[PDB]
RNA sequence: ACGGGGCUAAACCAUGCACCGAAGCUGCGGCAGCGACGCUUAUGCGUUGUUGGGUAGGGGAGCGUUCUGUAAGCCUGCGAAGGUGUGCUGUGAGGCAUGCUGGAGGUAUCAGAAGUGCGAAUGCUGACAUAAGUAACGAUAAAGCGGGUGAAAAGCCCGCU
RNA sequence: CCCCGGCGAGGGGAGUGAAAAAGAACCUGAAACCGUGUACGUACAAGCAGUGGGAGCACGCUUAGGCGUGUGACUGCGUAC
């Protein structure tokens, strides 16, 4: 199955650039 | 003389039948039959048929008296569960358990 | 193992331990890690170590009174009833017969007795000299093993 | 020569769960938790075989101190008097006489006061 | 032979009465904590309550040295945020004088279910009168 | 939100200490039929408080 | 901002004698390693000195499991293997005996060979938990009643709204 | 074959069989997990849940007593792998 969308979403995931 | 009746593979969870079996443990068969008549539970219909069969078994196979029988033992065991599949959202599948029970009622005049 | 070389699921993202093959020895129905092959278990024995060990075995058969020497040992017809009666005549129960040159009557007569093996002087081996309780050698054969063992 | 581990692994697990009887919850039912609690119970038992000797001498000293002050002397002077009077009764027996024979204990206190004076 | 152990069913407890007039607070509290615990008896056992009952009279006339009558502060917190409360030694004597001796002795006793059962044996009164004459307390002169 | 540790079988039975059913205690007798019924309910035979109310 | 209670010493300085205090040292019993000397060994015993925390790692000695020989032997329907209790025993891995279940196999000793020992690897497969009798029961177009059948009818059939 | 039950499911007898707890969900029938019964503890008590000490109770023994088994009030020490 595909992963949870919130784990895909760049805004949520990449929060600490 | 102790007399047994059983209902194996009864379609309901054991936790739901245990609520009704705890109402009639230690009672007289006179008094356990009307407690089950006015309990509004699906498990009270399953337990009353196992209790009526245990009274007929004691009268017919053992020559006992209905007037003096009591519910000495009653216990509900778990039976095999049936595995079903329930579709969830986004293509995920859950496993549904359809739980069964083994109801055992025991009557005796002593 | 029969199957595909396809990676069961992707490397990252699924929250599951990583896999690369359905054939791996960790998995049920997978391969054996160090699977065996047909092998040759034979060893080498030096010639002087093989002949030195037969002389050691033969000297123990005479020290322990397990060696019997006769001049002639044969039966008249190829009948198992004859040999069994003959070994009852010598109180021999579980015996190895070594002859100079094997005669066919004695070989057929002992084929059915499971505690008697009949052999010629050339075909002796170290294990049967220890496995049987008594050993019966014709002196035709006793002198044949001497030149065999120098 | 393939070896199955059924019979040997069952007997080694059953040996650990027999030593974990009386423990609470998964500590008497589950091997991963029982094994780990059977080791800690042997580390405590090794350590407490040394502490049992400390806790009993600490108990004997406190009972000698209480029975000696009933006779008008402290512990630190009762012990010095008995060493001065060459009495070699240990603290396990003194604390035993202090409870069960109070007149034998008074005789020892008088012997310790005479050696100090 | 195993070391004697005091059994809580057959231990004998006695009654005493103490006059707290002019005593130093701390130097009276230590002797109370000895006899409530039972450290003055040869049957002393650390897990059994072998002590005695003690009645303390005139709790409002206990003495302290130095400037401790105005400078000794009692703190407690109510559980609610910002709820730290204080009271000097003079205010505790005026408002609730028995609490001064009970707080002192409570800090000198073991902590746990047994040290709380030892504390139930102390009876502190602010005056010269007690109503435990049926128990026949003996006078304990310090 | 989800648990960090598996609750025990003891904590599960404590929560179900209030799940018990209470049997009915008031089975009344009809004064003409002698039948049992719930109170303020008609009997299985269609009687209530001595009289036949429903002719079924 | 003494660990607390409390303390005008229960603080500090100086002197002195007691006592508490560790797995240190001593006492009693036991085991093992390495030396030295001997009732004499035949490679084991006796006396004595000393040593014995341990990761990475090196060296030594063993237990148990399946299979082959010894074994056409030995045990076993007067109860084998396996399962489950109890007792005894060894420094340990372990061993022995026996009650109950089970209903046909097991295997001494001394050698031989290894798919030879599992708690971890977000290990693999199956079974079973937890959250929990909790959320939810999939369009807010909507139901009510009488009769029928039936063990049982809110949901089926008929009728009228 | 008889009995309860819906001309059910399921069960109790009877009978077969060496055995039916060999009954077709069928040799043996471990563990996790879930129950019923009995003994002891538990509603003023704070924490890796044990370990050292230890009262009381219950059941067995066997005695002119104090051992065995189960439980474990209270107490010293003690932050899993
Ligand atoms: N959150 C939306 C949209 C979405 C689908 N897939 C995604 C992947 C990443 C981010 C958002 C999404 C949904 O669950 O329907
Ligand atoms: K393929
Ligand atoms: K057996
Ligand atoms: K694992
Ligand atoms: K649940
Ligand atoms: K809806
Ligand atoms: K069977
Ligand atoms: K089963
Ligand atoms: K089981
Ligand atoms: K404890
Ligand atoms: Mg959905
Ligand atoms: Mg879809
Ligand atoms: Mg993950
Ligand atoms: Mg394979
Ligand atoms: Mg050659
Ligand atoms: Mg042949
Ligand atoms: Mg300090
Ligand atoms: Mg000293
Ligand atoms: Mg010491
Ligand atoms: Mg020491
Ligand atoms: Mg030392
Ligand atoms: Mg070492
Ligand atoms: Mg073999
Ligand atoms: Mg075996
Ligand atoms: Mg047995
Ligand atoms: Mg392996
Ligand atoms: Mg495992
Ligand atoms: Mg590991
Ligand atoms: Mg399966
Ligand atoms: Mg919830
Ligand atoms: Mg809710
Ligand atoms: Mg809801
Ligand atoms: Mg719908
Ligand atoms: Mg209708
Ligand atoms: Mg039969
Ligand atoms: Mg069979
Ligand atoms: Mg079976
Ligand atoms: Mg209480
Ligand atoms: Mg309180
Ligand atoms: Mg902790």
């Amino acid at each position: 199955v595909t992963s949870k969308w919130f784990n895909i979403d760049n805004k949520i995931v990449d929060h600490f650039p | 003389m102790e007399t047994i009746a059983k209902h194996r593979h009864a379609r309901s969870s054991a936790q739901k039948v245990r609520l009704v079996a705890d109402l009639i443990r230690g009672k007289k068969v006179s008094q356990a039959l009307d407690i089950l008549t006015y309990t509004n539970k699906k498990a009270a219909v399953l337990v009353k048929k196992v209790l009526e069969s245990a009274i007929a078994n004691a009268e017919h196979n053992d020559g006992a008296d209905i007037d003096d029988l009591k519910v000495t033992k009653i216990f509900v065991d778990e039976g095999p569960s049936m595995k079903r599949i329930m579709p969830r959202a986004k293509g995920r599948a859950d496993r549904i358990l359809k739980r069964t029970s083994h109801i055992t009622v025991v009557v005796s005049d002593r | 193992v029969t199957g595909s070389g396809k990676k069961p699921w992707r490397q990252k993202g699924t929250g599951r331990a990583r896999s690369g093959s359905i054939k791996s020895p960790i998995w049920r129905s997978g391969g054996v890690t160090f699977a065996a092959r047909p092998q040759d278990h034979s060893q080498k024995v030096n010639k002087k170590m093989y002949r030195g060990a037969l002389k050691s075995i033969l000297s123990e058969l005479v020290r322990q009174d397990r060696l019997i020497v006769v001049e002639k040992f044969s039966v008249e017809a190829p009948k198992t009833k004859l040999l069994a009666q003959k070994l009852k005549d010598m109180a021999l129960e579980d015996v190895l017969i070594i002859t100079g040159e094997l005669d066919e009557n004695l070989f057929l007569a002992a084929r059915n007795l499971h505690k008697v093996d009949v052999r010629d002087a050339t075909g002796i081996d170290p294990v049967s000299l220890i496995a049987f309780d008594k050993v019966v050698m014709t002196a035709d054969a006793v002198k044949q093993v001497e030149e065999m063992l120098a | 020569a393939r070896v199955k581990r059924g019979v040997i692994a069952r007997a080694r697990h059953k040996k650990i769960l027999k030593q974990a009887k009386g423990y609470y919850g998964a500590r008497s039912r589950v091997y991963r938790v029982a094994f780990q609690a059977v080791i800690k119970a042997g580390q405590y038992a090794y350590r407490d075989r040394r502490q049992r000797k400390r806790q009993f001498r600490q108990l004997w000293i406190a009972r000698i101190n209480a029975a000696a002050r009933q006779n008008g002397i402290s512990y630190s002077k009762f012990i010095n008097g008995l060493k001065k009077a060459s009495v070699e009764i240990d603290r396990k027996i003194l604390a035993d006489i202090a409870v069960f024979d109070k007149v034998a204990f008074t005789a020892l206190v008088e012997k310790a006061k005479a050696a100090l004076a | 032979m195993k070391t004697f152990t005091a059994k809580p069913e057959t231990v004998k407890r006695d009654w005493y009465v103490v006059d707290a007039t002019g005593k130093t607070l701390g130097r009276l509290a230590t002797e109370l904590a000895r006899r409530l615990r039972g450290k003055h008896k040869a049957e002393y056992t650390p897990h059994v309550d072998t002590g005695d009952y003690i009645i303390v009279l005139n709790a409002d006339k206990v003495a302290v040295t130095g400037n401790k009558r105005t400078d000794k502060v009692y703190y407690h917190h109510t559980g609610h945020i910002g709820g730290i409360k204080q009271a000097t030694f003079e205010e505790m004597i005026a408002r609730r004088p028995e609490r001064v001796i009970e707080i002192a002795v409570k800090g000198m006793l073991p902590k746990g279910p047994l040290g709380r059962a030892m504390f139930r044996k102390l009876k502190v009164y602010a005056g010269n009168e007690h109503n435990h004459a049926a128990q026949q307390p003996q006078v304990l002169d310090i | 939100a989800v648990q960090q540790n598996k609750p025990t079988r003891s904590k599960r039975g404590m929560r179900r200490s209030h799940d018990a059913l209470t049997a009915v205690t008031s089975l009344s007798v009809d004064k003409t039929s002698g039948e049992k019924h719930l109170r303020h309910h008609i009997t299985a035979d269609g009687y209530y408080r001595g009289r036949k109310v429903i002719a079924k």
